[PDB]
């Protein structure tokens, strides 16, 4: 679950920082939940 | 498929091609040379005799007494032949000439570069083996002579510099293979480095300024 | 305080240069007379690179114009920006050249080249710093190739520490204008290939291509291929004489464009070429600048980049513009048209921009490119060199000048030996087994 | 009795010190003259402008900063543009010849000749100064001169001044970004020496910024301006607490003791938290709560490296404005129970949190928006190991073939010292490795 | 060039016959000269023979 | 490992004769090579490893990356083949203070420096075959302020051909060594 906005970006999130380049705003956020 | 820069790579999954893979590493095709055209002739004073121990050529001559300038060079072109009755010839004929003899190599050191690159160039690795081996038996069988190829080290390092990746990689399986030194990588690098030892100070920065990978001794 | 001492050598370099010096001119707002009256403020900054100032207010050129042939010279003067120049840097011998690489380079270029000497030597001592050279000429004539490179060889010899700039037109493959182009080109390459730092390969069939396809030009004559010459030749040179949010000067680019000391043969282009209508119904971005840059048919050279892989590539940008754009559209073409770069290189691609645009293009880009695809060019002009030597078809106006045999299989040996590196460095990969 | 002299040595060091320095001018009420006005004035005083400006007789304030390249083409325009009365031209030190992205080059054979004026000209600005603790440098680590002459203007720094702190601001080369073809050469061997005579390294990339100005700010295709505008808010708001007085001051020592455990870890990241547009500020209260989250999300940092393939060490989170100590006191509170954001088994305290009373300035013909609250956020995490894994790649990719390394051994450096800094990167990693393990 | 400080690596036009001055009135004799110079020679208000020292 | 072993005067550890001399030694490779060769100079076999960057090929003494042995044994000898070439090796020991450090030796090391972690001391080779007979406990002692218990893991580096890496109590001079070492 989500009891904060800070775990909704931080765990479930996909994005590499290291690895993905020039993402914009909704390819951050994207979860597991989504494709599954 | 795409083809190279333009819209057609800007798609979605476009599966670009690829480059022609351009003429390294390859084996080129051969050429007939001097040496056949001249012993088919019959001109050259040798003959081969079948000993007990081994092969051995048979010279008819005083090998002392011979116009170098004219039969080093021709033996030195002859080394580009793969049909096995006149490769033995090549070889042994520089081996012996260039063993028994001496303070006649020098003037003919500026002649035998066109051949030794054409042996050299010819992408098969048996030929390049045989004339890496002529070489360090050229440069030390005399003296004054390994810094007298110091000019000319920009026309037979260029193609040193592509073989000196092979090795066998058996971690701990020992290579058996290796009386008869068939991998090139450990050949050139004992080219190199007896091109380091003979050929005095000014050596090492031609040989950097062809082998960029070159590790100095001394 | 950095600056560049010019040469022009021959029928087509003193063509070329005077073109040159007829853009970079009004890039400076410098008129005919010689005298400024341009309008932006940036203008007389870094005049010092290239010019002199004169008492009275003028401004000479920095330029030493060297021929053999004295009918060559006026023709320059007489042009719209040939009254410019000093008279003093004028050499020029009496008899021709003869289109021999010979008399260039042996017995008529041995009794000019002291007078070019000491011209070149006034000039390039009364700087208190200097950058290098700079020589434009053609690989196929004989007084473009027999005495502007024996004047590479003995600059070179008194000044190792500087960089030097040749501009070579180097004969095309199916246009053919002189019987002897394959000689005097093998020839001058064996020698420029130790003598100079950078060194650029145009193409007159390209520069061809280029204004039937893209500019669709009409008739287009030996004006507007100079002119093309001179849009990429003074692009290099923006950084020294106009600020930029990131210079890069002659030897930056020397440095990552060159891996080993042999391979500095580049290919020049210009990013923003439209047709006469088209540029008016032209939209002009980054993303729209980079299709044209990278693109085959806009290559200056008639050697195809997508027969090799891209060594290292640089991209100078004149114009206000951003950098995340120019960033992102060299991160695209590099990502997925991966098989066309050097994968033991991780990036390949020098960036660099100016504030000031070319006048009348308000975003501009110049490209130089140092690919595999320039082995097709040596290997074409040896294929044209060996049926000639073969039967030795024109020797006797050559070596009854007086020359050895070997003096020619020695050229032949040196491009060989040219070929077989860049060869050898398309196949090479980032692990050393694969290709066995 | 504080200040701190400023070193911008590179065209990347000296553009991002006119944003710096027009930042500390409009931070007090100094007009671009170098002079403040006397129709209006505002509420400063003596201790404000001392730790980065210095007084004369007339009037006339004086920054303690040293402007340096090998190259006039970007110290001409600060001679003839806007700011061009502020500084005293004899700090303004302009060369002749290029370091042509050269290590060799601005290590031996150009910085060799100009190191004896700027070194000088420190000592002359070092002297000026009543107190100790400045010396803030600024560089880029993939040009030449920057990674060139900057290691040796710290390796004389270092037996000059003994022990002081050589404050190092970095621009380290993005992953999958470079303008420049011989960068990981460059950063390798600048970080031999940053590695061991800098006390704590900062680390920022271009990339990352131009994701954050996309993002957080709307701006489309940025330039080069409004990331040195973001670095150099960064960069104010370390000296916050040595210009204006707060809750809980940090003086420069004071948190180097804190953020840096072992005399090689010291390459912290940064964030910043309330980075937004003016058409996005007035609409949302940024509470100390939600800025707080801010610093610690993932597309949020200036380094590309996710923190959560690591361990956290020590955080800095140096706050300024509207914030009182029980909000930043929850706010960490907060954070210390979410099982995503690791923290080493060595370390139980973890933060480190300082507050600034002085809110954020704007710069007229900016792009962020007057926020009352701000954070600062100093991360010294095991993440920034992946980072470097990947420049031993690209230096393994070129240099086992040798190539561009002749233009390097061409000016006085011998072959093994890229090896040489290569072992001493290999080290870093396995140190890196080994303080990230738990305790059994 | 005109508001150019001291040290300036920039090239200022008429600048190597000012004599025995600092920088900053080198300066403003050089561009004085060269103002000078381009308004005499595109405007023609002197005679033949007047326009020169 | 190696915690129920007798440890004795001598404990080899690696040698070139045998069935597989690199069992529990790890073996990464690129750009470059490993192999078993009949040396010209001591008439047997002998390692062989090099490549162009020496960093990049090399082996580690325990296979697992996690798993670390335990050897008493103070001293540490290498016969190793001078190439005059770049040839590094570095050890990791432990202490009374129960951290993990670690020394490195390199051929193109000039100054001995010291960090809390890493002492890059440099160190010079003779001509043909010899030993480098290192001393743990003693480079422990003078260099930092504490003492050896066991040392973790040792790393052989590029450039070199590799021969009986062993660790010994006493450095037995020439003649109480037996003659299979
Ligand atoms: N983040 C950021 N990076 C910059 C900026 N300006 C230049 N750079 C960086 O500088 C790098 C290029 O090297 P520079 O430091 O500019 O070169 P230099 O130190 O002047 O040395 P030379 O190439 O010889 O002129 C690029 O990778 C950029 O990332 C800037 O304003 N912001
Ligand atoms: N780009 C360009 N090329 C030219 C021009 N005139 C001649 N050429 C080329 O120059 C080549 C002849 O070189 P040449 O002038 O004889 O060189 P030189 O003997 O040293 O003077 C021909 O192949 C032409 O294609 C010109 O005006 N522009
Ligand atoms: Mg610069």
């Amino acid at each position: 679950e989500i009891p904060k906005d800070d775990l909704d970006f931080r765990l479930a999130a996909l994005y590499n920082h290291h690895t993905g380049t020039f993402k914009n705003k909704s390819e951050i956020l994207t979860h597991q939940e989504t494709i599954q | 498929v795409s083809e190279g820069f333009t819209v057609k790579a800007m798609m979605k999954n476009s599966v670009v091609r690829g480059p022609p893979s351009a003429g390294a590493f390859k084996e080129r095709p051969t050429k007939p040379t001097a040496f056949r055209k001249f012993y088919e002739r019959g001109d050259f004073p040798i003959a081969l005799e079948h000993d007990s121990k081994g092969n051995k050529i048979a010279w008819k001559v005083e090998i002392e007494k011979l116009d170098y300038h004219h039969y080093l060079p021709l033996f030195f072109d002859g080394l580009c032949e793969m049909t096995f009755p006149y490769e033995f010839f090549a070889r042994q004929g520089i081996h012996d000439m260039l063993e028994h003899g001496g303070n006649k190599i020098l003037p003919v050191i500026p002649q035998l570069i066109i051949p030794i690159k054409n042996a050299l160039n010819l992408r098969n690795r048996q030929v390049i083996c045989v004339t890496l081996k002529v070489l360090q038996h050229l440069v030390v069988s005399a003296e004054m002579v390994g810094e007298a190829l110091v000019p000319y080290y920009r026309q037979i390092l260029p193609i040193l510099n592509i073989f000196k990746n092979k090795n066998v990689n058996s971690g701990d399986g020992i290579d058996y293979s290796q009386q008869k030194r068939e991998n090139i990588g450990d050949l050139i690098q004992e080219t190199l480095e007896a091109f380091e030892r003979y050929g005095g100070e000014d050596a090492f920065i031609n040989i950097k300024y062809m082998v960029p990978t070159y590790e100095s001794c001394l | 305080m950095r600056e560049i001492v010019h040469l022009q050598a021959g029928q087509c370099g003193n063509q070329i240069g005077a073109k040159f010096w007829e853009v970079i001119s009004d890039e400076h707002g410098i008129d005919p007379t010689g005298t400024y009256h341009g309008d932006s403020d940036l203008q007389l900054e870094r005049i010092n690179v290239y010019y002199n100032e004169a008492t009275g207010g003028k401004y000479v050129p920095r330029a030493v114009l060297v021929d053999l042939e004295p009918g060559t010279m006026d023709s320059v003067r007489s042009g719209p920006f040939g009254q410019i120049f000093r008279p003093d840097n004028f050499v020029f011998g009496q008899s021709g050249a003869g289109n021999n690489w010979a008399k260039g380079h042996y017995t008529e270029g041995a009794e000019l080249v002291d007078s070019v000497l000491d011209v070149v030597r006034k000039e390039a001592e009364s700087c208190d710093c200097l950058q290098g050279f700079q020589l434009t000429h053609s690989l196929g004539g004989g007084t473009g190739s027999g005495m502007g490179t024996l004047l590479i060889s003995k600059i070179r010899e008194e000044y190792p520490d500087r960089i030097m700039n040749t501009f070579s037109v180097v004969p095309s493959p199916k246009v053919s204008d002189t019987v002897v182009e394959p000689y005097n080109a093998t020839l001058s390459v064996h020698q420029l290939v130790e003598n100079t730092d950078e060194t650029y390969c145009i193409d007159n069939e390209a520069l061809y291509d280029i204004c039937f396809r893209t500019l669709k030009l009409t008739t287009p004559t030996y004006g507007d291929l100079n002119h093309l010459v001179s849009a990429t030749m003074s692009g290099v040179t923006t950084c020294l004489r106009f600020p930029g949010q990131l210079n890069a000067d002659l030897r930056k680019l020397a440095v990552n464009m060159v891996p080993f000391p042999r391979l500095h043969f580049f290919m020049p282009g210009f990013a923003p070429l439209t047709s006469r209508g088209s540029q008016q119904y032209r939209a002009l971005t980054v993303p729209e600048l980079t299709q044209q840059m990278f693109d085959a048919k806009n290559m200056m050279a008639a050697c195809d980049p997508r027969h090799g892989r891209y060594l290292t590539v640089a991209a100078v940008f004149r114009g206000r513009m951003s950098m995340k754009e120019v960033d992102e559209q060299m991160l695209n073409v590099q990502n997925k048209n991966s098989s066309y770069f050097v994968e033991w290189i991780p990036n390949n691609v020098k960036t660099a921009v100016c504030d000031i645009p070319p006048r009348g293009l308000k975003m501009s880009a110049t490209f130089i490119g140092n690919s595999t695809a320039i082995q097709e060019l040596f290997k074409r002009i040896s294929e044209q060199f060996t049926a000639m030597f073969r039967r030795k078809a024109f020797l006797h106006w050559y070596t009854g000048e007086g020359m050895d045999e070997m003096e020619f299989t020695e050229a032949e040996s040196n491009m060989n030996d040219l070929v077989s590196e860049y060869q050898q460095y398309q196949d090479a990969t980032a692990e050393e087994e694969g290709e066995f | 009795m504080r200040e701190c002299i400023s070193i911008h040595v590179g065209q990347a060091g000296v553009q991002i010190g006119n944003a710096c320095w027009e930042l500390y001018c409009l931070e007090h009420g100094i007009q671009p003259d170098g002079q403040m006005p006397s129709d209006k004035t505002i509420g400063g005083g003596d201790d404000s402008f001392n730790t980065f400006f210095s007084e004369t007789g007339a009037g006339k304030h004086v920054p303690r900063a040293v402007f340096v390249d090998l190259e006039p083409t970007v110290v001409d325009e600060v001679r003839t543009g806007t700011y061009r009365q502020l500084f005293h031209p004899e700090q303004l030190i302009t060369g002749k010849e290029d370091a042509a992205n050269n290590y060799a080059r601005g290590h031996y054979t150009i910085g060799k000749e100009i190191v004896d004026l700027v070194l000088d000209r420190i000592r002359k600005l070092a002297d000026l100064c009543t107190g100790l603790q400045g010396f803030l440098i600024f560089h880029s680590f993939g040009g030449g001169t920057g990674s060139g002459f900057a290691s040796l203007l710290m390796e004389r720094l270092s037996v000059d001044y003994g022990k002081k702190s050589k404050l190092e601001f970095a621009i380290y080369p993005a992953p999958q970004v470079s303008t420049a073809v011989v960068e990981p050469y460059n950063s390798i061997l600048t970080t031999h020496t940053t590695l061991e005579h800098s006390d704590c390294a900062f680390m920022v990339d271009n990339e990352a910024i131009y994701d954050i100005c996309r993002r957080n700010l709307d701006i489309e295709r940025p330039t080069y301006t409004n990331l040195n505008r973001l670095i150099g808010q960064i960069v104010s708001s370390i000296t916050a607490s040595l210009r204006f007085d707060g809750a809980l001051n940090v003086d420069l020592t004071e948190f180097q003791t804190n953020l840096v455990p072992y005399p090689r870890i010291h390459f912290p990241l940064a964030t910043y938290a309330p980075v937004i547009s003016a058409e996005k500020a007035y609409h949302e209260q940024l509470s100390v709560a939600e800025i707080t989250n801010a610093c610690f999300e993932p597309a949020n940092q200036m380094v590309k490296c996710d923190p959560r393939h690591g361990k956290y060490m020590a955080c800095c989170m140096l706050y300024r404005g509207d914030v009182v100590p029980k909000d930043v006191n929850a706010a960490i509170a907060t954070i210390k129970t979410k099982r995503t954001i690791q923290f080493v088994d060595w370390c139980p305290t973890g933060f480190k949190v300082g507050i600034n009373y002085q809110p954020p300035t704007v710069v007229p013909g900016g792009d962020l928006a007057k926020v009352q609250r701000a954070v600062c956020m100093l991360s010294n995490t095991t993440a920034i190991a992946e980072a470097w894994a990947r420049l031993d790649h690209k230096l393994d990719l070129m240099y086992a073939k040798r190539a561009f390394v002749h233009w390097y051994v061409g000016e006085g450096m011998e072959e093994g010292e890229f090896s040489e800094a290569r072992e001493d990167l290999a080290a870093l990693e396995k140190d890196y490795e080994e303080v990230g393990v738990d305790s059994v | 060039q005109r508001k150019a400080i001291s040290g300036y690596a920039g090239f200022v036009p008429r600048f190597a016959w000012v004599m025995g001055m600092n920088y900053r009135d080198g300066v403003t004799q050089a561009m004085d000269e060269f103002d000078k110079s381009q308004f005499l020679l595109r405007n023609p208000i002197c005679a033949l023979g007047e326009r020169l020292p | 490992m190696f915690k129920n072993t007798f440890q004795s005067g001598f404990l080899s550890i690696l040698y070139s004769i045998g069935s597989k001399p690199l069992q529990i030694w790890d073996k990464k490779v690129r750009n470059g090579h490993i192999k078993r060769i009949t040396d010209n100079d001591i008439q047997s076999l002998v390692l062989e490893i090099e490549g162009t960057n020496v960093s990049t090929t090399y082996i580690t003494c325990p296979a697992d990356p996690k798993k670390t042995l335990g050897i008493k044994l103070p001293f540490l000898v290498m016969i190793i083949k001078n190439l005059k070439k770049y040839f590094t090796f570095e050890v990791q020991v432990l202490d009374d203070k129960n951290v993990r450090r670690r020394f490195r030796a390199s051929n193109y090391q000039s100054t001995t420096r010291v960090k809390p972690f890493i002492c890059t001391m440099p160190m010079r080779l003779d001509d043909g075959w010899n030993q480098i007979q290192f001393n743990l406990s003693d480079f422990t002692r003078r260099a930092y302020g504490t003492n050896y218990i066991e040392t973790l893991r040792v790393q052989i580096h590029a450039n070199c051909r590799i021969r009986r890496v062993y660790f010994s109590d006493r450095l037995y001079s020439e003649d109480e060594l037996p003659a299979e070492f």
